[PDB]
């Protein structure tokens, strides 16, 4: 019940300037017409990402799936453009095996899956599409001691558009007093394989009391073919930065939405 | 060991004295070879330092 | 705790025995405070714990704790995994291996054992006092709204002195009060009548 890939290509590994993106709500309380300069874990303005991709497979080209395992340090900051949707979810946890638990979250055709359980993992985790249509799911084969289990309403219509990245998505990852937080954005964007410029603030959309140990990150993407006789991949790129103890200013204008940052 | 197990403690009107020295001051050994303690009480600095 | 409501409420309960019980709280050592159960400095809640020898002392009882790790946990983390503990580093097989442990160890709670090994029931609530929502609120009861006089008031526990009228100012969709620059409420949401005074 897995997917297999046996001929990938290496990856690129490529650097990205950050700009001034990764910047979230890092409180609760609500102000406005403001000026705080605060601490925490942010990423730093042109900081250095890496870049990550898929690309379609070729006579002259290996298959390029990249799926490494990822540190998750003291926070994580992922963004990603694409004319697809390829990008489904993401694994969290240690060993990433089924001596530990972990939580998997993605995004499915007709729901959002949040579990945290021992998995056995598959080498390749992945989503398969066919026919306009959504098929299997290959993220892992057997799960057992599942402690969290939630489902949230939403609609993924993914298909071939022929074109460019036409979206930019956003998210940031902290792991803090057992709870897993998540920020998310999202923006228009007019690229083939760059990182957007510009400034940004996320919101907060998750706060999962998992009470996991997360230390690595891994991506799950999906492949795409009719008939299913045989998967291939569309393109489609992913950057990762990772957040540091940093002191910021930040300004809160009249509706206290962050308008500015130093 | 060789207070928290020994085979023979003294009275309280006639108690004893021992100095350490030269030594590694791993408290956690007391997790696997020692009776669990009902008081654990520091003044002088927090435990968990 | 009568007179406050609580914009999260979370209960995290287990077992110990007796004298582990003390470890239940913030800037603790011992096993269960490094490798089992561990609540931060800033610990905002209230711990609860009762004996219960005649109830979870049993013959099919199986109550275990960790007792060998590397390193420590962070506060309301778990580790349910269950691999030979190797004590010079790295892992090992069969527990033959001279350096190889079973990382868990149980309870001895034997209903003829003597106090401090007996087993207790132990359950932490952890409380949220944000500007949002009550999810939880104690056994209070409701008056009349009285606007125009100086008056003593509460608002989900949010308590004050002062004179309530009609405001013209608009709340963010989860917004229970507003406050100034010298922090002083000059806004709060009634709880039943959405209504900004
Ligand atoms: C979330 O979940 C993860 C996964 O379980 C967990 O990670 C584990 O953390 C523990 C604690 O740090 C790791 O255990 C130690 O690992 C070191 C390093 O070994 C690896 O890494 C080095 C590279 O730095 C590699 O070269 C090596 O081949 C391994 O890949 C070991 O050195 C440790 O053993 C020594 O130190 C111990 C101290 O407790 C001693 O008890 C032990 O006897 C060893 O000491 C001896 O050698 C020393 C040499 O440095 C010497 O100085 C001593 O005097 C003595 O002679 C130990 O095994 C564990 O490996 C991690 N697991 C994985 C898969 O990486 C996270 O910690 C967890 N999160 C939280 C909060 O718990
Ligand atoms: C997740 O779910 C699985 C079930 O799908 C569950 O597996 C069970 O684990 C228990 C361990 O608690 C197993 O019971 C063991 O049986 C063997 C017999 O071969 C005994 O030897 C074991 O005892 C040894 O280890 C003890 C320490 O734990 C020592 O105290 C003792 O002296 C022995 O050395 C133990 O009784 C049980 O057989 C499996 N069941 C299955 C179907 O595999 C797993 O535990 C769950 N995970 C968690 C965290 O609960
Ligand atoms: C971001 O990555 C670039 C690489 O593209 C780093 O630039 C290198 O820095 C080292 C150390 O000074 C030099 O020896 C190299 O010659 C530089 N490479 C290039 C192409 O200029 C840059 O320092 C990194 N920045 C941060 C903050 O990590
Ligand atoms: C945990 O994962 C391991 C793999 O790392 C499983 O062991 C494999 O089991 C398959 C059969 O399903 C064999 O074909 C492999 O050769 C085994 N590999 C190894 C290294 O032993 C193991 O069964 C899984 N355990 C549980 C409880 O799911
Ligand atoms: C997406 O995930 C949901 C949730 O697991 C799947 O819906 C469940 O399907 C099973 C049958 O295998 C039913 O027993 C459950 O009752 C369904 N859940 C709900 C809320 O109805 C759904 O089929 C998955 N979709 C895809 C394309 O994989
Ligand atoms: C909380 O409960 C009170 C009842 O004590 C609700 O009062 C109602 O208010 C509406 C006007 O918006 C009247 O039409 C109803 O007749 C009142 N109910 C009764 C029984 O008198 C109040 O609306 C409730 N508020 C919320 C947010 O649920
Ligand atoms: C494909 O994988 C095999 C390993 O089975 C390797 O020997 C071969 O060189 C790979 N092909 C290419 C083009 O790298
Ligand atoms: C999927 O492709 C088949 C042909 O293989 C076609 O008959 C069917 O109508 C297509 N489905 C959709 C939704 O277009
Ligand atoms: C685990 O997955 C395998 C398929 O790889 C399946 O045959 C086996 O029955 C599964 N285990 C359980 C308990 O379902
Ligand atoms: C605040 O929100 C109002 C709408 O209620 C809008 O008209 C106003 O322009 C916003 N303020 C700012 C600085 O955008
Ligand atoms: C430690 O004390 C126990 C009795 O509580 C005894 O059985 C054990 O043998 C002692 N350890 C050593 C090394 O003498
Ligand atoms: C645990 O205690 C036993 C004595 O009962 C001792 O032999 C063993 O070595 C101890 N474990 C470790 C890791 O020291």
């Amino acid at each position: 019940g897995c997917g297999i890939l046996s001929n990938k290509s290496k990856p690129a590994l490529t650097q990205y300037s950050s700009s001034r993106r990764g910047f979230y709500y890092f409180d609760d309380t609500f102000r406005s017409s403001v000026r705080v300069l605060t601490t925490g874990y942010f990423l730093p303005f042109n900081s250095n990402l890496t870049g990550y991709s898929s690309r379609n497979a070729v006579t002259g080209r290996l298959i390029q799936f990249d799926n490494p395992n990822i540190p998750f340090k003291d926070g994580l900051y992922f963004a990603a453009t694409e004319r697809s949707n390829v990008i489904r979810g993401w694994i969290f946890g240690s060993t990433l095996d089924n001596t530990t638990q972990s939580a998997v979250l993605f995004n499915n055709g007709t729901h959002i899956v949040i579990n945290v359980c021992n998995f056995y993992f598959c080498q390749d985790p992945m989503l398969t599409v066919a026919n306009g249509s959504h098929y299997k799911s290959w993220v892992f084969l057997n799960a057992t001691n599942c402690t969290y289990n939630r489902v949230h309403a939403f609609e993924i219509d993914p298909s071939l558009n022929t074109g460019a990245f036409i979206h930019l998505r956003e998210h940031v990852f902290r792991n803090v007093d057992g709870f897993l937080y998540v920020y998310h954005n999202y923006e228009r964007a007019n690229v083939y394989d760059n990182f957007p410029s510009g400034f940004s603030v996320l919101k907060p959309i998750l706060k999962l009391p998992f009470g996991l140990n997360i230390t690595q990150f891994k991506v799950i993407m999906t492949l795409f073919s009719p008939t299913t006789s045989s998967f291939n991949a569309d393109a489609s790129v992913y950057f990762v930065g990772h957040l540091k103890p940093l002191t910021m200013l930040a300004e809160f204008d009249e509706n206290g939405t962050i308008t500015d940052a130093v | 060991g060789q207070v928290f197990n020994a085979s023979k403690f003294p009275s309280v009107y006639a108690w004893e004295r021992l100095r350490i020295s030269d030594c590694v001051a791993d408290y956690s050994v007391l997790y696997n070879s020692s009776s669990s303690f009902s008081t654990f009480k520091c003044y002088g600095v927090s435990p968990t330092k | 705790l009568n007179d406050l409501c609580f914009s999260s409420v979370y209960a995290d309960y287990f077992v110990v025995k007796g004298d582990d019980v003390r470890q239940i709280a913030p800037a603790q050592t011992g096993v269960i405070a490094d490798y089992n159960y561990k609540l931060p400095d800033d610990f905002t809640g209230c711990v609860l714990a009762w004996n219960t020898n005649s109830v979870d002392s049993k013959q099919g009882n199986n109550f275990y704790y960790r007792l060998f790790r590397h390193g420590k946990i962070k506060p309301y983390e778990r580790d349910i995994s269950n691999v030979l503990y190797n004590s010079a580093g790295g892992t090992c097989s069969s527990t033959s291996q001279l350096g190889c442990y079973e990382p868990l160890k149980s309870y001895g709670f034997t209903p003829t054992v003597g106090v401090g090994y007996q087993p207790y029931r132990v359950v932490v609530l952890s409380f949220e006092l944000l500007n949002a929502p009550a999810t939880v609120c104690g056994p209070k009861k409701s008056t009349e709204l009285v606007k125009n006089k100086c008056v003593n008031f509460n608002f989900n526990g949010l308590t004050g002195t002062g004179v309530l009228t009609s405001s013209t100012k608009k709340f963010q969709p989860f917004q229970q009060f507003g406050r100034d620059v010298s922090d002083f409420t000059d806004s709060v949401r009634d709880p039943k009548t959405l209504e900004i005074l």
